[PDB]
């Protein structure tokens, strides 16, 4: 009697609003470029995949179109954000040791998960056996880099689609997105780009977290009177 | 409880071995299936046949398909495909005609609740290749919903059974297209001089349309 | 490629010939197929 | 349907 | 539509090829 | 009157530069690792260079530094491959220090 | 699969599908007919599709 | 009971479907989500193939007008002794101003382009600007 409408008013309201968390708000196309987000690899690195989000080659560089870039970005942001409400585990991944530190601390403020360590064989496609049989995976994998050092996919992003968990992943133009369930064309080598991405998931995670329990506490006080 | 488990293949393989020899292993293909559309197959591998039902039927419940059916009963429409040097052509069929078709594929279809099919296996008969190579088509099965989806038109079901009424089985949810779909006098499309030949009474086998037992 | 392979998954790998890389290795680690193509061809 | 044996005994765990 | 969209053309840094030291001699 | 991607890319410093061989750019040092010195000078990707035998206590995090480009990112196709390796840092020679 | 294109043709449905039944006055039919020229086109393809119907009926 | 079938079809088409089955019991926390805010391609595994022929990458290079200004003028002037800040985004290298004067005297109405050239450079040195010629 009292859970379907705790669901309708906490769990369901939120889905039937474009932008719930105002996340459009935290970034823009300018904000990006200042960030170096556009920049990309050379035309010989080119994944033909990342061709449809690239603007073109300036001097065989490859620049990224940030109005792709964007939009993207707002249904990435938009998704975690509504996993963070839902109480759900994000897990931040990224095996560039340049940003290993930031990312690690990045998780820990937002009250979420990193990996950016060797990512041990079947980690995911074998939790229950690593971990135990009551350990529950994250319901959604954060990719800051896809690639691991020897440039290949990072194993995580084809073992995140093995147990069906959607993953959010930066993807430069040298990346492979299609198993990537939102991705997000842009620069991930530049400081400036990693440390934009940091702040904006942080900050998207650090607000949802905070609305739930606005929320939460309004359906209370209501109820008992 | 809801998935049945059957084998479609048991093999001694033997491994040749640095000091002792030749020693014999066990390879197990089963499929499983709940009988509604979701199936599955995987191998298993051990020393010991009964580790290897154990190892297949546990790992296949864990790579399912599911198979869309045309009224829950036959495919959406015939399909001809190849797998490696494995080729299996499908024949959507009525209710009633029954599964004619190779027993292994026989097998898989009333674990995923296909009633009513044709199916012809030529080339290598290589029980892996027939039974992933079935899965690979099975899984790319066009549906009328996403056909009236992709083409925005209606899909119009005639049943000589049912004379000329016109039965529209799938309309498109999005807007509904105002120009005719183009009337190619003639269809560039292939066809198996086998279909052929049997349509114009020049296919003579004295195994093909024998009496056998309700499958 | 040629005959002389060259199919290697980390062919992008950055060679590094140095003295501290040989004490953090694991000592079950073997040298590929390819790794002493590296060897040859730098003492060269 | 039909039964496989059990492949071990869950008391010969740690 | 808009002014700053990139236009078609040829490489205008491109540098010339490279000749050796008789080329054009005979 | 919002501006577009197309009309920052127009007037960036970096589309404004044109080729990067032989340009005299101003670069941070940003991380240092015994004598090399990780330099950032406003492209995807730092240079490393050594530190200089003169005045080699003058180069210190955060100092301005001028730097003389040769290649924005370090990249060659090797025979039998698909893609280009590229070693993900840019390739500058280190002239001096950058002073008022 | 069957040889060649529009296998269709090699059909004796498709043969029997010609609506040409000449009288029997009609003893010979030449056909005059460029390989090339976008205004020839049509005869191009009644030679390629039909003239096979024709003969059959 | 599930699918590892990474490869056939999405997370999306392999949940919604053994959903329907009855297989899932219970939908995962994301699925609902994932249908109010569906990404723009639904994530499908795709094999990169290698183009061959006359298949040719639809990137294209990104040139404008004025490049053909900067080419000449690195060639004649060769680069500035100042150093590029591209740390600065509103930074203006003798190059931008030498583009921009040469712009301003096309619109005047001038159209020939080696006369052009030069009377830029002298606009350019009165308002004491160094313009070394390479050669
Ligand atoms: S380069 Fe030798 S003739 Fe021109
Ligand atoms: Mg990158």
């Amino acid at each position: 009697e009292d859970s379907t409408d705790f669901n309708d008013k906490i769990l369901n309201e939120p889905l039937k609003h474009s932008d719930f968390f105002n996340v459009k708000e935290l970034f823009s196309v300018r904000s990006l470029f200042d960030a170096r987000v556009h920049l990309g690899h050379k035309a010989g690195c080119r994944h033909r995949f990342m061709e449809p989000y690239i603007f073109g080659s300036r001097l065989d560089h490859d620049i990224i179109d940030l109005e792709q870039t964007a939009t993207h970005l707002q249904l990435a942001l938009n998704f975690t954000a509504h996993m963070a409400y839902r109480k759900g585990i994000i897990l931040f991944i990224s095996r560039n040791r340049q940003f290993s530190y930031l990312i690690e601390n990045m998780a820990r403020d937002c009250g979420e998960y990193a990996h950016t360590r060797y990512f041990r064989g079947g980690m995911l496609t074998n939790a229950r056996l690593l971990f135990g049989p009551t350990v529950r995976l994250p319901d959604l994998i954060i990719f800051l880099h896809t690639l691991n050092n020897i440039f290949e996919p990072h194993v995580a992003v084809r073992d995140a689609a093995k147990m069906n968990i959607p993953t959010v992943g930066i993807v430069d133009t040298n990346c492979n997105p299609c198993l990537i369930t939102y991705p997000v064309p842009g620069n991930d080598d530049s400081p400036l780009a990693v440390h934009l991405y940091c702040r904006l998931f942080q900050t998207a995670i650090t607000r949802a977290k905070e609305k739930r329990q606005q929320v939460e506490a309004l359906y209370r006080l209501q109820g008992q009177k | 409880e809801d998935f049945d488990t059957r084998i479609l293949e048991v093999r001694n393989v033997f491994t040749m071995t640095a000091k002792e020899g030749r020693k014999k292993s066990i390879r197990v293909l089963v499929a499983v299936g709940n009988g509604k559309g979701a199936a599955g197959f995987s191998i298993g591998k051990a020393t010991d046949r009964m580790d290897a039902f154990r190892k297949a039927k546990n790992r296949a419940v864990h790579h399912l398909h599911y198979i869309e059916r045309y009224e829950d009963h036959t495919i959406f429409h015939d399909i001809s495909l190849r797998f490696k040097r494995t080729h299996i052509k499908m024949k959507k069929q009525p209710k009633g005609y029954g599964l004619r078709c190779h027993r292994a594929i026989i097998t898989i279809c009333r674990l995923i609740g296909i009633k009513d099919m044709y199916a012809k296996v030529s080339g290598s008969i290589n029980m892996l290749s027939l039974t992933q190579g079935l899965f690979r088509g099975l899984s790319r099965q066009e549906t009328h919903q996403q056909l009236a989806d992709k083409k925005g038109l209606h899909v119009v079901e005639i049943r000589e059974e049912c004379g000329p009424l016109p039965i529209v089985v799938a309309s498109p949810r999005g807007p509904l297209r105002k120009d005719p779909e183009p009337e190619d006098e003639v269809p560039d499309v292939k066809l198996d001089w086998e279909d052929v030949k049997t349509a114009q009474g020049m296919k003579r086998s004295v195994w093909s349309n024998l009496k056998r037992a309700a499958t | 490629k040629v005959w002389y392979e060259s199919p290697s998954l980390g062919s992008h790998s950055t060679y590094k010939p140095s003295k501290l890389e040989f004490l953090m290795r694991s000592t079950s680690k073997k040298t590929r197929k390819e790794d002493h193509a590296r060897l040859r061809a730098l003492n060269g | 349907a039909f039964v496989i044996p059990k492949k071990n005994v869950p008391t010969s765990k740690r | 539509s808009n002014e700053d969209l990139p236009i078609s053309m040829e490489n205008p840094y491109k540098e010339p090829l490279k000749k050796c030291i008789l080329c054009g001699k005979h | 009157n919002v501006e577009s991607f197309a009309s920052m890319l127009r007037h960036s410093p970096l589309t404004q530069m044109g080729p990067a061989k032989d340009k005299l750019v101003i670069g941070r040092i940003f991380h240092i690792v015994e004598n090399d010195l990780y330099i950032d000078f406003g492209g995807k990707f730092h240079c490393v260079c050594r530190r200089p035998e003169v005045d080699g206590e003058k180069y210190q995090k955060g100092t301005r530094v001028r730097l003389r480009l040769l290649d924005l990112e370090l990249t060659s196709r090797f025979l039998g491959a698909t893609t280009d390796t590229t070693v993900l840092e840019a390739n500058a020679v280190l002239l001096g220090i950058q002073e008022s | 699969p069957m040889k060649g294109r529009f296998p269709i043709r090699r059909t004796l449905q498709y043969l029997s599908q010609g609506n040409v039944v000449f009288k029997d006055s009609v003893k010979v039919m030449t056909v005059n007919y460029n390989t090339h020229g976008e205004l020839g086109e049509g005869a191009r393809k009644f030679v390629f599709f039909n003239i096979p119907q024709i003969q059959y009926k | 009971a599930g699918s590892r079938l990474e490869t056939v079809g999405s997370i999306f088409s392999r949940t919604r479907d053994l959903v329907r089955a009855g297989v899932l019991k219970e939908k995962p926390l994301w699925f609902d989500v994932y249908d109010a805010f569906p990404p723009l391609r639904e994530p499908v595994f795709q094999r990169p193939r290698v183009r061959y022929g006359k298949a040719k990458a639809p990137i294209q290079d990104i040139w404008y007008h004025e490049d053909r200004i900067r080419a000449k003028f690195y060639s004649v002037y060769g680069s500035g002794q100042r150093a590029f800040d591209l740390f600065n985004p509103n930074f203006k290298s003798t190059c931008q101003r030498f583009v921009e004067k040469y712009t301003e005297l096309q619109k005047l109405g001038e159209t020939d382009e080696e006369k052009l050239f030069v009377e830029t450079g002298k606009a350019l040195l009165a308002e004491g600007v160094i313009l070394r010629r390479v050669g």
